[PDB]
């Protein structure tokens, strides 16, 4: 992925102020809610009921976290995304089998989760930003596939 | 195909649009230009520049067809025949598109919409968008 | 949304399928397995060898229905009701794997009648298998 | 694209029947009539309004020709399918921004086809076979998207 630098500095300014902690579960969350066939992938995972369970699940909460960790360190190196995701994109790909399209799915309730927390200031072009590393990140982690 | 629950909350969350039809649907026409270029080519004579007051205009029709659409949730095709000749059979734009303006209507909704953006009501917006866009990517007549 | 001409292609179509219905079902699940190993792990306790009694078995119920869908073409989230639960609820089946089967039945169909698999018959099936799949993988209750 | 020694000789026996001729215009033809919007990548190639219309028309048999002679040419070359169709894909990414979900789309109804005409010659080991390098055909048109 290549962004312009004033596109990273918008994106890396923004991302500045996701928290740690909560963005990524909201993320993985929705993801299960919104596209409940994902819910197959986590069967370990408990309580996946209803949208409050999902939410308020400690190990989606736990589990985002790790993922917004992965989108953190696409963010670090743009420029290596493919060496960054092997690993991960192994286990997701030769493991798991998840079917690529849902990368692009999750990327894309990542860029709706950003817009909510941030509002006027998630502007069109911070999202077009944003849409460029998500789709770099879906991509990376769909390499084993290609 | 939709829940009770699903048109409740469409229902609910999309009545809130209100007046600002023009203004949500040329936001999320703005975003899908801008972040899906591609998408461009279907608008060959259009000026697309931030702020086009053509583009405001389309906003609103959009917006309009999509509360055209809640008006006759149990029975679209038969609610937006015309919308899909439009864009089916004349213009033939391809499904993925649809999939690309929907997910700027979320974007521009829960940047707009705060309280109204829930897991639920974000699941049942994706469903209408998805279910809208089948009626106008097919050709039934 | 199937056009009035499919739906009248699709039963003309599965009715010349007639009693091979079961054998071309546990034919186009073969297909599937075959050709796309990672559809196996939703049957992780069947028997999927060629030849297999279990396999046939379910083509059979696929293929029933698939003629339950023929005869309610008209009405089919009411009519499918209990396998959308069981394939959207229960199972979670990602909806790829619907094209893939969507898919083996249509190269199936094909296969065994080439004369009746024209161009326009190959489209209205298509959207046909499309719907039923869209029907399927939706949870509505 | 790995072929088992069984799956090459039964892929290359089944397409010394193909008819070189018909064959591409009857996938092309077929794409164009079961998924409507790929007629707009062909506005000049005259009537395509009726299945008939898109069957008969001489541009779309003759297009097809070229088309099922890049797919001849990737049988050949199976282990370096990105570098053989490096142009098309630069064509058909670049330049034409055709959605990549539309090259799968192909590859399938190419199947269908040589389903039709081969019947129970095209076993489903035979066809898993074939989905292999259609795979891996749409895969190497879509490489400039990856
Ligand atoms: C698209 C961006 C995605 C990113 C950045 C991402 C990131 C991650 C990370 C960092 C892990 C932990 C790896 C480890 O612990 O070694 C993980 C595990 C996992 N991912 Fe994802 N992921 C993505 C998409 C998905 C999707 C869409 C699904 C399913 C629909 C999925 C299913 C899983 C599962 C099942 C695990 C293992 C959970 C367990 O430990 O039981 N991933 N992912
Ligand atoms: C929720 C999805 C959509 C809705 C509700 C919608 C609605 C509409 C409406 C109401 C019109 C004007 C109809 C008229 O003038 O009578 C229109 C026109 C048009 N739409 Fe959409 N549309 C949708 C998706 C799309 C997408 C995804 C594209 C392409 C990326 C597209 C391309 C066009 C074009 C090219 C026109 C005609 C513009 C012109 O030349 O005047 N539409 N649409
Ligand atoms: C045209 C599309 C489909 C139709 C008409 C269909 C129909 C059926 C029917 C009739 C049953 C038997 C239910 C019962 O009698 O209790 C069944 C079960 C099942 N289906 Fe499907 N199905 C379709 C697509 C799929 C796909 C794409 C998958 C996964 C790749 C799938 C996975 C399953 C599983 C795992 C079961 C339960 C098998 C068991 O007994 O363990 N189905 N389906
Ligand atoms: C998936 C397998 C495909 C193969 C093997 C293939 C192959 C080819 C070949 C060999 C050419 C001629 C290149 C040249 O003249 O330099 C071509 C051109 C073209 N292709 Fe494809 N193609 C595929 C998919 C598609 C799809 C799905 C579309 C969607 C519409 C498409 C649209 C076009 C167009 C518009 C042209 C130019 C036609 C013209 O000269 O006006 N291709 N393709």
């Amino acid at each position: 992925v290549h962004l312009t630098p004033e596109e990273k500095s918008a994106v890396t300014a923004l991302w500045g102020k996701v928290n740690v902690d909560e963005v990524g579960g909201e993320a993985l969350g929705r993801l299960l809610v919104v596209y409940p066939w994902t819910q197959r992938f986590f069967e370990s995972f408990g309580d996946l009921s209803t949208p409050d369970a999902v939410m308020g699940n400690p190990k989606v909460k736990a589990h985002g976290k790790k993922v917004l960790g992965a989108f953190s360190d696409g963010l670090a190196h743009l420029d290596n995304l493919k060496g960054t995701f092997a690993t991960l994109s192994e286990l997701h790909c030769d493991k798991l089998h998840v079917d690529p399209e849902n990368f692009r799915l999750l990327g894309n309730v990542l860029v709706c989760v950003l817009a909510h927390h941030f509002g006027k200031e998630f502007t069109p072009p911070v999202q077009a930003a944003y849409q460029k590393v998500v789709a770099g990140v879906a991509n990376a982690l769909a390499h084993k596939y290609h | 195909v939709l829940s009770p629950a699903d048109k409740t909350n469409v229902k609910a969350a999309w009545g809130k649009v209100g007046a600002h039809a023009g203004e949500y649907g040329a936001e999320a026409l703005e975003r899908m230009f801008l972040s899906f270029p591609t998408t461009k080519t279907y608008f060959p004579h259009f000026d697309l520049s931030h702020g086009s007051a053509q583009v405001k205009g389309h906003g609103k029709k959009v917006a309009d067809a999509l509360t055209n659409a809640v008006a006759h949730v149990d029975d679209m095709p038969n609610a937006l025949s015309a919308l899909s000749d439009l864009h089916a059979h004349k213009l033939r734009v391809d499904p993925v598109n649809f999939k690309l303006l929907s997910h700027c209507l979320l974007v521009t909704l829960a940047a707009h919409l705060p309280a109204e953006f829930t897991p639920a009501v974000h699941a049942s917006l994706d469903k209408f968008l998805a279910s809208v866009s089948t009626v106008l990517t097919s050709k039934y007549r």
